[PDB]
C-alpha cells in the first residue's frame, strides 16, 4: 500500500579514508 | 559544553623557507569545520584556510592544512617575508564558535644580546609623588628574556611592570621595557636600585644601577 | 569591499554603548555579520551574529541578557547594542562578513573599534622624558626616551621630532597599572651628536611635546 | 577528498558509507551516488542485504488532523542487489569504493546507483509552525536493509536509511539580459500605454538584489496611480494530478504615479529572502536533510525536452495600476503588467553553517 512516517533515527557520523 | 581549541606550539621561531606547522586540537569532533587566520598586531585579521583544507581565494598556495580526527594542523611549505605573524585556529561546527589561544611565530636569528640601559626617574615625575625607572633591553634574538629588579641586594615584590614589543621588520630584533614603579617616599629610603638581565646571548648576569 | 567600525569608546560600567558597522561591497542578504571581541592581552572571542536573510540572531552565552545585535539592511549596516557593560567586556571589537550561505570562515573584517569600560575618569597623560645619560649610550649610539604615565582611555600614537625619526624608534605597547590607568614607554636610538617626542591623546585632546637631554 | 559519511543501523548490523551528500545534476550528466554497506558478520543472518534509492514525495495529509504525519509516495526507485556478488552484475567500482574496501575489506559491498535526468531535484516546502513532522516536498533517500527476499518485511533495526539531496547550480555562462514589453491601447483613446521593463542580469545568486529598470510611456487619457513590483516564485507540481501556484517572495508597492501623456523611468531593486516569507506555509524551499533553515528554492534547470516532480522558477512582475471610470466605469480592468523571467540559484562551489 502507501506508507506513513513520524518525527525525527540514528545520528549521521563520519569516518576517514586513504589519501589515494 | 563548549569546544576548546588549543594550538600546541604556544610560541615558535623559525627561518625563511622552512616547512613549519601549527597544531590545534578540539574538545570533540568538529568534523573538519575549522578555519585558520593570520594577524599582525594592530592591523585586522585576515583569512587563510577554511574547512581545514580549502585555501581561500587570493591566498598563496604554500598554505594548507590537515585534519587527523580531532587534531588539525596548518602547513606552510616555503615561507616568505609576508608570512610572519600570529596564527589562529577557529572551529565553526557548533554555534559557540571558538578560537585557539594564539600561535606566534618568531624569527630565528643569531642570538643577539640585549644592550641593557637604565634611567633614573624624571625630575618632573618625582614631583607627583611616585617614581618609575625604565630598564631598556634592546634588540635581542632570544624572545625568552627575563629581568630581575633589585634594590639593595633585595628583589622586587611585584612592584614592577614589563612591556615587550614586536620584533622589528628589517632589524629583526626585539626590545623590552621593564618598569619598576615605587612611591617617592619609598624611592629615597632604599639606597641602590638595579636591573639584572638573564638573556640567552649574554652569559654572566648583566646588572646596571643608579643612585643619581 | 570594506567594513568600517564606529561607536566604540569609554563608558562607565553598568552602562551601555552602541556600535555601528557600515558594510559595503556585498549584499547584506547573501552575507551575514558577526562581532568578534578581542581583549588586548588575550585571544579572540565571538559575541554576536545576524543573518538578515534568515532573520535569526545568535549570541555568546556571556552576553545574552545585555547585548543586542541588529541590522538596518536599507542603509546596509549592522549594530551592536551593548547594555549593562562589565569589566570583562572591554576589548577591541571587530566586524566580520561571512557567506550568508555556506559559512566558509570569517573572510573580510574591519580594523576594529576600541571599547573601554572601567570606573575611571578619562585621564590626560603625564609625559616624562628618559634623558640620555652615560648608561644610555652603547657602541656609538644613545637612547633617548619618553615615559607616558596615567592616561585612561584608548592608547596613543607617539611621533619623534614631529614624526621625523622613523628608524630606531621603539614605541612599546602600553601597560595597565594597579591604579587602573594606562602607562606606556617609547624610546628611540640616535647617534651621540646633539629629538623631541610628541604624543597626542585622541580621547582627551591633550597636546604634549617634551624634550630629552 | 579524505572524508566519508557513515551511518549505521541502530543494531549495528548495517553501516552505510557515502562519499558526498549532494549529487549535482548538470542537465546532461547527473553525478552518481556510490558507496558501500558494511555488514558486521557477527550480527549477520542468512538473508539478502539490498540497497535501494528512492525519489519520493513527503506530504502531510490535510484531513488527518494528526501532527507529524507524513506520507512518502515514491516517483523513482532503484533496487541494487549487493547481498552476494553471485549474480551477474560485475561492475567496475569507483576510486571512492576502491579506497573503502581497502579500509573495511570484503565485508563492505558496493552499490553503484545511477540517477537519470528528467527527474526532479530535492525541493522542500516550507512548514508552518503547525507542522512538527518530517520535511515535506521532494527528497531522495537511500536505505540499506536485510530480508530473506524483496517481497518480505523490513525491520527498522535490520535497516538503515540516509537522505541525500540532488542539487543544481548556476551555469557557467549567463543567459541574455531579460527584457519585456506589453502594451495595451485603451478603448476610448487610441494613443497607447507602453510598458518596458528590464533586469540588470538574468542570473542572480540567492540573497542578491534584483534591480528592475521600468520604462513607462503613457499616451492615454488614463492616469497610472500606482506601480506594483513583485518578485514572484512560480512552482509547478506534477503528481497523479497537476497543481501549480505563483507565490510572491519579495515585493514593493511604490506610489509613483505617471501622468497622462508623460514618460516615466525608474529602477526598483528588491531582494528575495526567506525571513519576510516565513508565514508563507507551503512556499518552495530548497532541500532539507533533516530540519535546517533552507533558503528560497533555486530555479530548476531544464533541457530542450508533465515532467515529473516540483519545478521551481522565477519571474519578476511589473503591474501598473491604472485609473478607471470615464466610460466603462469600474467594470473593465485597465491594468498593464509585465513579467520578466529570470533564473535564481546557487553558484558552483569550487556545502553544509554553525549547527547547534
Amino acid at each position: 500500500r502507501t506508507p506513513p512516517s513520524l518525527g525525527p533515527s540514528c545520528t549521521t557520523a563520519s569516518s576517514s579514508l586513504r589519501k589515494d | 559544553s563548549d569546544i576548546q581549541m588549543t594550538q600546541s606550539p604556544s610560541s615558535l621561531s623559525a627561518s625563511v623557507g622552512d616547512r613549519v606547522t601549527i597544531t590545534c586540537r578540539a574538545s570533540q569532533s568538529v568534523s573538519s569545520a575549522v578555519a585558520w587566520y593570520q594577524q599582525k598586531p594592530g592591523k585586522a585579521p585576515k583569512l587563510l584556510i577554511y574547512s581545514a583544507s580549502s585555501l581561500y581565494s587570493g591566498v598563496p598556495s604554500r598554505f594548507s592544512g590537515s585534519r587527523s580526527g580531532t587534531d588539525f594542523t596548518l602547513t606552510i611549505s616555503s615561507l616568505q617575508p609576508e608570512d610572519f605573524a600570529t596564527y589562529y585556529c577557529q572551529q565553526y561546527k557548533y554555534v559557540p564558535v571558538t578560537f585557539g589561544q594564539g600561535t606566534k611565530v618568531e624569527i630565528k636569528r643569531t642570538v643577539a644580546a640585549p644592550s641593557v640601559f637604565i634611567f633614573p626617574p624624571s625630575d618632573s615625575q618625582l614631583k607627583s609623588g611616585t617614581a618609575s625607572v625604565v630598564c631598556l633591553l634592546n634588540n635581542f634574538y632570544p624572545r625568552e628574556a627575563k629581568v630581575q629588579w633589585k634594590v639593595d641586594n633585595a628583589l622586587q615584590s611585584g612592584n614592577s611592570q614589563e612591556s615587550v614589543t614586536e620584533q622589528d621588520s628589517k632589524d629583526s630584533t626585539y626590545s623590552l621595557s621593564s618598569t619598576l614603579t615605587l612611591s617617592k617616599a619609598d624611592y629615597e629610603k632604599h639606597k641602590v636600585y638595579a636591573c639584572e638581565v638573564t638573556h640567552q646571548g649574554l652569559s654572566s648576569p648583566v646588572t646596571k644601577s643608579f643612585n643619581r | 569591499v570594506q567594513l568600517v567600525e564606529s561607536g566604540g569608546g569609554l563608558v562607565q560600567p553598568g552602562g551601555s554603548l552602541r556600535l555601528s558597522c557600515a558594510a559595503s561591497g556585498f549584499n547584506v542578504y547573501s552575507s551575514s555579520i558577526h562581532w568578534v571581541r578581542q581583549a588586548p592581552g588575550k585571544g579572540l572571542e565571538w559575541v554576536a551574529s545576524i543573518s538578515s536573510y534568515y532573520g535569526y540572531t545568535y549570541y555568546a552565552d556571556s552576553v545574552k541578557g545585555r547585548f543586542t545585535i541588529s541590522a538596518d539592511t536599507s542603509k546596509n549596516t549592522a549594530y551592536l547594542q551593548m547594555n549593562s557593560l562589565r569589566a570583562e567586556d572591554t576589548a577591541v571589537y571587530y566586524c566580520a562578513r561571512s557567506r550568508q550561505f555556506w559559512y566558509s570562515g570569517l573572510d573580510y573584517w574591519g580594523q576594529g573599534t576600541l571599547v573601554t569600560v572601567s570606573s575611571a575618569s578619562t585621564k590626560g597623560p603625564s609625559v616624562f622624558p628618559l634623558a640620555p645619560s652615560s648608561k644610555s649610550t652603547s657602541g656609538g649610539t644613545a637612547a633617548l626616551g619618553c615615559l607616558v604615565k596615567d592616561y585612561f582611555p584608548e592608547p596613543v600614537t607617539v611621533s619623534w621630532n614631529s614624526g621625523a625619526l622613523t628608524s630606531g624608534v621603539h614605541t612599546f605597547p602600553a601597560v595597565l597599572q594597579s591604579s587602573g590607568l594606562y602607562s606606556l614607554s617609547s624610546v628611540v636610538t640616535v647617534p651621540s651628536s646633539s629629538y623631541i617626542c610628541n604624543v597626542n591623546h585622541k580621547p582627551s585632546n591633550t597636546k604634549v611635546d617634551k624634550k630629552v637631554e | 577528498g579524505t572524508r566519508v559519511f557513515k551511518k549505521a543501523s541502530p543494531n549495528g548490523k548495517l553501516t552505510v558509507y557515502l562519499g558526498k551528500r549532494d549529487f549535482v545534476d548538470h542537465i546532461d550528466l547527473v553525478e552518481p551516488v556510490d558507496g558501500v554497506v558494511l555488514v558486521d558478520p557477527e550480527y549477520l543472518k542468512e538473508r539478502r542485504v539490498y540497497v535501494t534509492l528512492t525519489c519520493a514525495f513527503r506530504y502531510g495529509r490535510e484531513d488527518l488532523d494528526v501532527l507529524g504525519l507524513t506520507f512518502r509516495k515514491d516517483l523513482f526507485v532503484a533496487n541494487v542487489q549487493s547481498f552476494p556478488p553471485a549474480p551477474e552484475d560485475k561492475k567496475p567500482l569507483t576510486r571512492l569504493q576502491e579506497r573503502l574496501i581497502k579500509k573495511l575489506g570484503e565485508h563492505a559491498y558496493p552499490f553503484t546507483f545511477e540517477i537519470p535526468p528528467n527527474l526532479p531535484c530535492s525541493v522542500t516546502l516550507q512548514p508552518g509552525p503547525e507542522d512538527t513532522g518530517k520535511a515535506c516536498g521532494v527528497d531522495y533517500e537511500v536505505k540499506a536493509f536485510c530480508a530473506e527476499n524483496l517481497e518480505e518485511k523490513i525491520h527498522k533495526r535490520n535497516s538503515v536509511r540516509l537522505v541525500i539531496r540532488k542539487v543544481q547550480y548556476a551555469p557557467e555562462r549567463p543567459g541574455p539580459q531579460p527584457t519585456a514589453e506589453t502594451t495595451r491601447q485603451f478603448l476610448m483613446s487610441d494613443k497607447p500605454l507602453h510598458l518596458e521593463a528590464s533586469l540588470d542580469k538574468e542570473i542572480y545568486y540567492h540573497g542578491e538584489p534584483i534591480s528592475v529598470n521600468v520604462h513607462v510611456t503613457n499616451n492615454t487619457n488614463k492616469t497610472v496611480k500606482k506601480i506594483k513590483i513583485s518578485v514572484r516564485q512560480y512552482a509547478d507540481i506534477c503528481l497523479f494530478n497537476t497543481a501549480q501556484y505563483k507565490c510572491p517572495v519579495a515585493m514593493e508597492e511604490a506610489d509613483d504615479t505617471v501622468a497622462p501623456s508623460s514618460t516615466f523611468c525608474k529602477v526598483y531593486t528588491l531582494t528575495p529572502f526567506l525571513a519576510n516569507n516565513r508565514e508563507k506555509r507551503g512556499l518552495a524551499l530548497d532541500g532539507k536533510l533533516k530540519h535546517e533553515d533552507t533558503n528560497l528554492a533555486s530555479s530548476t534547470l531544464l533541457r530542450e525536452g508533465e515532467i515529473l516532480g516540483i519545478i521551481v522558477s522565477y519571474k519578476v512582475k511589473v503591474k501598473l495600476v491604472v485609473s478607471r471610470g470615464g466610460l466603462l466605469g469600474d467594470l473593465a480592468s485597465s491594468d498593464v503588467a509585465v513579467e520578466l523571467p529570470f533564473t535564481l540559484m546557487h553558484p558552483k562551489p569550487k556545502p553544509h553553517v554553525p549547527e547547534h
